[PDB]
């Protein structure tokens, strides 16, 4: 029943500001230090900041000192990161993490949030177009059939594809012109399609877009 | 600042074998009779997860095949026996001094038998044609090793770009890779040509083709 629920990630203009939140579900932050860490698009992990149990002690990485503020509110079981003077290279997935609470020194980060995505750019939010990828109505098949969804022309990067009907393959997005393109595939037994429903659900939080595409032959 | 260096950057290991990953700190991470080096696992699309705290302590909930050891400046994480499920990037991190720092990561990959891709090709959907664009998509699925080459031929002639190729991470069950190849063109250019072919090499190439 433990989950660290993050919010606030968004597209922001260079020099802009943004506040991230992290609230503990089924877990108490009271009694424990906490950190923020980010994963930049190259997939490296970078420690950002920490804060002690009651908030007496705060420390910042060299890359964010003077621009970011870590704080917490234990009565609301919440951790915050206030970001300001944002620049391009702050673009990253931001995780909150609770520390272990052992005596005898410092502690590892034992519980981590799901990550919230921050993009720093002058470009504008563009929702995705979603196109089905299904074989032709006549086409011979078997034993399995591969289906997919093509997600095209969106910015910023963070989209999630979910299938409802199976091996799902997720292909990382790539930049075409100013916009992102990604695809996802799923493989289903020949006998179960098109008779049984298969749907890809595509979400792009930055534009508040959620698209469900039902896969049909042709 | 304590700088962490991991070795190797990538390590390939067969299922059932012992995998050993190394982390060297630029100065000691020991104090109070403990060593403040911690290890994390990160799988794609998932947050980091704590494996080992304070150099040698297994975190509750983590499989017993993980262990760690070391002191001062040298630390080791051991995965034994390695499972298909362990494909991930593994990080060391120190907390002896603020600012806290991570190592650069070590990718664990599984060594496995060669496998040819299953290839699927998709013409532009009517929806997209209706919109005014045209993308032709090819999936090459469940192949090994990761190094494979894809080429497109349009009416017999090789289209080298407007082509976007993207690989998955290694599959956590069968240890294969998959990739998507997308050829984007104008609707008008799409309809000017007849034959479309996506081809995988690496030779006896595997091919899928259609005609308009
Ligand atoms: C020396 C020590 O305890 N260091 C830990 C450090 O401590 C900061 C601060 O924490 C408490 O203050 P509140 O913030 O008011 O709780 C502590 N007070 C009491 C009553 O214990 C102060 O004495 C102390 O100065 O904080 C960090 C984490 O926040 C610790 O790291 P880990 O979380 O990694 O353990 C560090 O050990």
């Amino acid at each position: 029943e433990v989950q660290l629920v993050e919010s606030g990630g968004d597209l922001v203009k260079p020099g802009g500001s943004l506040k991230l939140s992290c609230a503990g579900s089924g877990i108490t932050f009271s009694g424990y230090g906490m950190s923020w860490v980010r994963q930049t698009p190259d997939k490296s992990l970078e420690w950002v900041a920490l804060i002690s149990n009651g908030g007496s002690y705060a420390y910042y990485s060299d890359s964010v000192k003077g621009r970011f503020t870590i704080s917490r509110d234990n009565a609301k079981n919440t951790l915050y990161l206030q970001m300001s003077s944002l620049r391009s290279d702050d673009t990253a997935i931001y995780y909150c993490a609770r520390h272990k609470g052992l005596r005898g020194g410092t502690n590892a980060m034992d519980y981590w949030g799901q990550g919230t995505s921050v993009t720093v750019s002058s470009a504008k939010t563009t929702p995705p177009s979603v196109y089905p990828l299904a074989p032709g109505c006549g086409d011979t098949t078997g034993s399995s059939v591969t289906l997919g969804c093509l997600v095209k022309g969106y910015f910023p990067e963070s989209v999630t594809v979910t299938w409802n009907s199976s091996s799902v393959h997720t292909f990382p997005a790539l930049l075409q012109s100013g916009l992102y393109t990604m695809s996802s595939s799923v493989t289903v037994p020949s006998s179960t399609w098109p008779s049984e429903t298969v749907t890809c659900s595509v979400a792009h939080p930055a534009s508040s877009t959620t698209v469900d595409k039902k896969l049909e032959p042709s | 600042d304590i700088v962490l260096t991991q070795s190797p950057a990538s390590l390939a290991v067969s299922l059932g074998q012992r995998a050993t990953i190394f982390c060297r700190a630029s100065e000691t991470v020991d104090s109070y009779g403990n060593s403040f080096m911690h290890w994390y696992q990160q799988k794609p699309g998932q947050p980091p997860k704590l494996l080992i705290y304070r150099a040698s302590n297994l975190e509750s909930g983590i499989p017993a095949r993980f262990s760690g050891s070391g002191s001062r400046t040298d630390f080791t994480l051991t995965i034994n026996p390695v499972e298909a499920d362990d494909v991930a990037t593994y990080y060391c991190q120190q907390s002896n001094e603020d600012p806290r720092t991570f190592g650069g990561g070590t990718k664990l990959e599984i060594k496995r038998a060669d496998a040819a891709p299953t290839v699927s090709i998709f013409p532009p959907s009517s929806e997209q044609l209706t919109s005014g664009g045209a993308s032709v998509v090819c999936f090459l699925n469940n192949f090994y090793p990761k190094d494979i080459n894809v080429k497109w031929k349009i009416d017999g002639s090789e289209r080298q770009n407007g082509v976007l190729n993207s690989w998955t991470d290694q599959n956590s069950k069968d240890s294969t890779y998959s990739m998507s190849s997308t050829l984007t063109l104008t609707k008008d250019e799409y309809e000017r040509h007849n034959s479309y072919t996506c081809e995988a090499t690496h030779t006896s190439p595997i091919v899928k083709s259609f005609n308009r």
